RNA sequence: GGAGCGUGCGGUUU
RNA sequence: GCGCUUCGCUCCCGGAGCCCACACUA
RNA sequence: GGGCUCCGGAAACCGCGGCGC
């Protein structure tokens, strides 16, 4: 069924804090149901970067052509590398953060500097599956710890003589020329990187959603000139996508405005949350309409976030949602 | 000094590849089964359990070591 | 470039035929873009045609 | 006339 | 001969504007 | 006093330098 599952993948259970809590449809804007302009305002482009230009030029171009005021990308690719590169727009740019720690998946062509029997190649390839060393130690720095890097899988699809084609899943900042070169050394003959192309960046996949500069630009003009949304619409993802992999907590409509005005989020405002949350880690706070509000770091274990009733549970750090959308509802009595 | 491993081959780029059970480090003196200085290290890389030590030699003759236990001087 | 894909089927390869799949493979990396995009005009004409606009 | 991710230095038009 | 040398994000320093919110119980 | 948002921390050159076809 599968050999390709990363830490981002693992499906995390919803635990319900208040059974009854419910969202008034009138306030806010559910992602895939918000006006084209606002959809752009808070959206992310899953772009298929071409080889040639640097990761930012591409961005720069998009900004220019779409007449945006701001854009930016998370995780830069070398100009020769193509593939999945998410481009965040306008009010959404900061989301990018989320993606940096997130797992990567690639397709790579390995050229060899010498003929190794095929049978033994897919064997030395194997042993590079799991906890791998990514920098040598004993310096002046008499250390604790060490530089382990995680490689989730190595899959060899094809191998003609000196060229080797393989797919691979990797942890955050695994340098990829660096890996081939090392297996190169290890086989002896020596190797390098013919091509490379990113098939995954966290929630971002090479799928029905992945768009080239060409269709992008073009769908844009279809909207601007012919007045046709759907095509250009289906090109922009919501920002809520940039967090699909993260731990989330869902909060009563009452709580939102406080947070949008930069209040930290306290236990009585949580409707439901993800299991397995631990202390001080990035979390995304969502309205019951599954729209994002802010990012913070967990102050409590999810495992008990629900058992407690008062106190704070997320130092809110980044306000995405506008203050506008939700009324001020802390106009209480005592 | 503990043992390092059997030399599996010579890398065409200029390194002795001794396969290992424990991790050494950058600039460790590597010797021969009779304390004959062989080289210094430049890389350990691969499975944290059973790694690879790559050696950049500094005597003119490299390939003599294939299939030998190159001990790792402290 | 060398890396290839079943269009219909999505698998990757170096071969020009899909191993156990239908059609002929295409170069994986997407075609190059220039910011001038001197010819988009034409392209869009084409595209309109292909998808009733 | 601020630092880093990241390569910068010399002169002129606020 | 052509292109690139940074779109952005984090940190510091400096404004300006919102706010001080344990979450209104149907 | 505590947070959150937004605007700063320059732009247009010409000379060298660096990077890639
Ligand atoms: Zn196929």
């Amino acid at each position: 069924e599968v050999r390709r599952i990363l830490p981002a993948d693992i499906k995390r259970e919803v635990l319900i804090k208040d059974e009854n809590a419910e969202t008034n449809p009138d306030w806010g804007f559910p992602p895939e149901k918000r006006p084209i302009e606002m959809h752009i305002q808070f959206g992310v482009i899953n772009l298929d970067k071409p080889p040639g230009p640097t990761s930012h030029e591409v961005v720069a171009w998009i900004k220019k052509i779409l007449n945006l005021e701001k854009a930016g990308h998370g995780g830069t690719l070398a100009p020769k590398v193509s593939g999945v590169l998410p481009v965040a727009l306008e009010k959404a740019t900061r989301v990018v953060q989320a993606l940096l720690p997130a797992g990567k998946e690639y397709v790579a062509l390995m050229h060899l500097h010498g003929d190794v029997p095929e049978d033994k190649i897919i064997q030395v390839m194997k042993e590079f599956e799991g906890e791998i060393i990514q920098r040598p130690p004993l310096r002046s720095a008499v250390k604790r710890r060490l530089r382990t890097r995680k490689v989730y899988y190595i899959e060899v699809l094809e191998i003609e003589g000196r060229d080797v084609l393989f797919r691979v899943g990797v942890e955050a900042g695994t340098y990829i020329r660096s890996l081939i070169h090392h297996i190169g050394l290890a086989l002896g003959v020596g190797a390098h990187m013919s091509e490379l192309r990113r098939t995954r960046s966290g929630p971002f996949k090479e799928d029905e959603t992945l768009i080239t500069l060409h269709d992008l630009v073009d769908y844009y003009y279809f909207w601007k000139e012919d007045g046709i949304e759907e095509y250009f619409r289906k090109a922009i993802q919501p920002m809520e996508k940039a967090v699909e992999h993260l731990p989330k907590v869902w909060i009563k409509d009452s709580a939102v405005a406080a947070v949008t005005h930069g209040a930290d989020l306290a236990v009585p405002g949580i409707a439901k949350l993800h299991a397995g949350i631990k202390r001080g880690d990035l979390v995304a706070i969502m309205t019951l309409k599954d729209e994002l509000v802010a990012l913070g770091k967990a102050m409590m274990t999810s495992q008990e976030m629900l058992e407690k009733t008062k106190g704070i549970a997320v130092d809110v750090e980044k306000v995405f949602m506008p203050r506008d959308w939700y009324p001020k509802l802390w106009e209480k009595r005592d | 000094m503990k043992r390092l491993g059997k030399v599996l081959h010579y890398a065409k780029q200029g390194f002795l590849i001794v396969r290992t059970n424990w991790v050494p480090s950058l600039n460790d003196r590597v010797v021969d089964k009779r304390l004959q200085f062989v080289g210094i290290v430049k890389d350990v890389f691969g499975p944290v359990k059973m790694p690879y030590v790559a050696i950049k030699p500094k005597v003119s003759n490299p390939e003599i070591y294939v299939g030998e236990v190159l001990y790792v001087d402290e | 470039f060398r890396i290839r894909k079943c269009p219909k089927c999505g698998r990757y390869t170096l071969k020009e035929v899909c191993p156990v799949c239908g059609e002929k493979t295409k170069v994986a990396h997407p075609p190059r873009f220039s910011p001038e995009d001197p010819y988009g005009e034409y392209r869009r004409r084409w595209k309109r045609e292909v998808l009733g606009i």
